[PDB]
């Protein structure tokens, strides 16, 4: 509707729309479950890299700028998949850029020191931790007009933040399903650059494709240029 | 910019001159000024290379051609120029590149003629397909001097509204009063020295927000020449 | 200074006249060659 009444005759904090208060607060970017067995878990462990672009949402936000600097802060909530939870101890193991990644449930790779890790109990609170500015460049970036070397065009390596790798702890198998909500929250942040905000659904993670067939308009449509 | 009621100049550069009219209002990309890179350890048992020779002048890329129907066009730097002149030959045999511009856009019509071209630079200007998965070719997402043309403007061929690249630094063309923009462009990197080959540290648009019109019998094909001009251009060579 | 005959043409020398300009129209495409001449002053052509 329009009810225009209740008129506002007061200017609101800048606070708000500050960079810093607009790219805060901790959110859901991936959940990974590890159930006992069925498709992808008659192993025991999970790799993740700290992917950003994991939902259209944070990214939308992002793509607003071209450049990003920024130190992160990780949650872990993790209970069985119907909300309970038991004395299961786990391991996170964080696997630095150009770092060796498990492959199997035991490779040595979880034994290396460098690749720092993370113990906690189920029942423990949330493990919390903050990875830094891993970038080798001054900067993050959400875009790359060149190559790195096309398949490989618009990728820039310089942005990797970074693996997790999840598992239970234990010579055998954990004989609980997991299903565990990592949360992350930016923490520093600095923007340069700002650019014109995505106005077409989002069709690759690497890229800016869009349905070329379907090409939607910004702003809805109307009758006459008149009728309001 | 530069319109109509200006005197009339003529800038000499190097062994060039274009005979342009003074109008002192000239955009300064995000409020800097093009400079010499600041002291990285790189270029501290490595000078870097500066030739003011025939590099610092003025580059007039072939005019195009605007016609009723003309959706658009655009350039890559450093690419536009990678393959021109001594600025190609240096900024190839020379690993690391940097350098700012003085970017000229100019138009040339008859007070008969009706048309709005917007000017802007945007900063890493990926492009993407109408889509499966499939990266551009390398012949549109570096299209050197000739540039290319746009496909689907409204969108930019990048999925973002053309409707808001004014929050970039743009210039307008209206020929019913100026005829001419000006941009100067500070290097914009998250390192001093890139590839002068593999990245694209901007993309120039010339996109035509009001088409071009006038009564047939009138030129048909209006001139867009656009001249382009390196500011503080240094190169590293690493030996 | 005095008149260069840039347009010495072996088809203008019965209306003369027109050797002392020559011509530039739309027909002409961007980037065509539109004349040249060395700069031959005690030489045989325009600059006689």
């Amino acid at each position: 509707n329009l009810i225009e009444t209740r008129c506002v005759l007061n200017h609101h904090s800048t606070q708000e729309t500050a960079i810093g208060n607009f790219f805060s607060r901790a959110g859901l970017v991936s959940i990974i479950t590890m159930p006992t067995t069925g498709t992808q878990n008659t192993d025991g462990y999970v790799n993740w890299d700290i992917d950003l672009m994991g939902y259209a949402q944070l990214r939308r936000k992002c793509e607003l700028f071209t450049y990003m600097r920024f130190d992160a802060e990780f949650t872990f909530v993790v209970a069985k998949p119907n909300g309970e939870l038991v004395p299961q101890l786990l391991q996170y193991m964080y696997v630095p850029p150009g770092a060796p990644k498990p492959t199997s449930r035991d490779s040595f790779a979880w034994q290396t020191a460098t690749n720092p890790s993370v113990f906690v109990k189920m029942t423990d609170p949330p493990a919390q931790v903050s990875v830094p500015f891993m970038s080798p460049a001054s900067a993050y970036q959400w875009f790359y007009d060149g190559y790195p070397t096309d398949l490989d065009y618009g990728q820039c390596p310089n942005n990797m933040m970074g693996t997790f790798s999840i598992r239970t702890v234990g010579i055998e198998k954990s004989p609980h399903s997991i299903t565990l909500r990592v949360y992350m929250r930016i923490k520093h942040v600095r923007a340069w650059i700002p650019r014109p905000l995505r106005n077409q659904p989002y069709l690759f993670k690497t890229n800016p494709n869009y349905k070329g067939n379907d090409i939607k308009c910004t702003s809805t449509s109307r009758d006459k240029i008149t009728t309001l | 910019a530069c319109g109509y009621s200006d005197r009339v100049a003529q800038l000499t550069i190097g062994n060039s001159t274009i005979t342009t009219q003074e109008a002192a209002n000239i955009v300064i990309a995000y409020g800097e000024w093009p400079e010499y890179c600041p002291d990285t350890d790189a270029t501290a048992v490595d000078k870097p290379t500066r030739p003011d020779v025939s590099v610092n002048r003025f580059f007039t890329l072939d005019t195009k051609s605007w016609a009723k129907d003309s959706k658009g066009w655009y350039w890559k730097f450093p690419d536009v120029l990678t393959e021109v002149g001594v600025f190609g030959q240096n900024a190839q045999f020379h690993y690391l590149y940097r350098s700012g511009f003085c970017v000229h856009v100019q138009c040339n019509a008859s007070k008969f003629h009706q048309g709005a071209l917007l000017v802007a630079v945007l900063p890493e200007y990926v492009l993407g397909t109408i889509a499966e998965n499939s990266h551009p070719p390398y012949a549109t997402t570096q299209p050197g001097q000739v540039g290319a043309v746009l496909t689907h403007p409204y969108v930019l061929d990048a999925g973002i509204p053309l409707s808001q690249l004014t929050v970039c630094p743009h210039q307008w063309i209206n020929l019913r009063t100026n005829n001419c923009a000006t941009i100067i462009v500070p290097y914009m990197n998250t390192v001093p020295f890139d590839s002068a080959l593999n990245h694209c540290n901007f993309g120039l648009l010339v996109i035509p927000v009001v088409p071009l019109d006038f009564n047939t019998g009138a030129t048909s094909e209006i001139p867009i020449t656009v001249t382009i001009a390196p500011m503080c251009a240094e190169f590293a060579g690493l030996r | 200074e005095t008149i260069l005959e840039v347009n010495n043409l072996k088809t203008n020398e019965t209306t003369p006249m027109q050797r002392l300009c020559f011509p530039v129209s739309v027909q002409s495409k961007t980037g065509e060659l539109c004349a040249a001449f060395r700069a031959d002053p005690g030489r045989d052509g325009p600059w006689q």
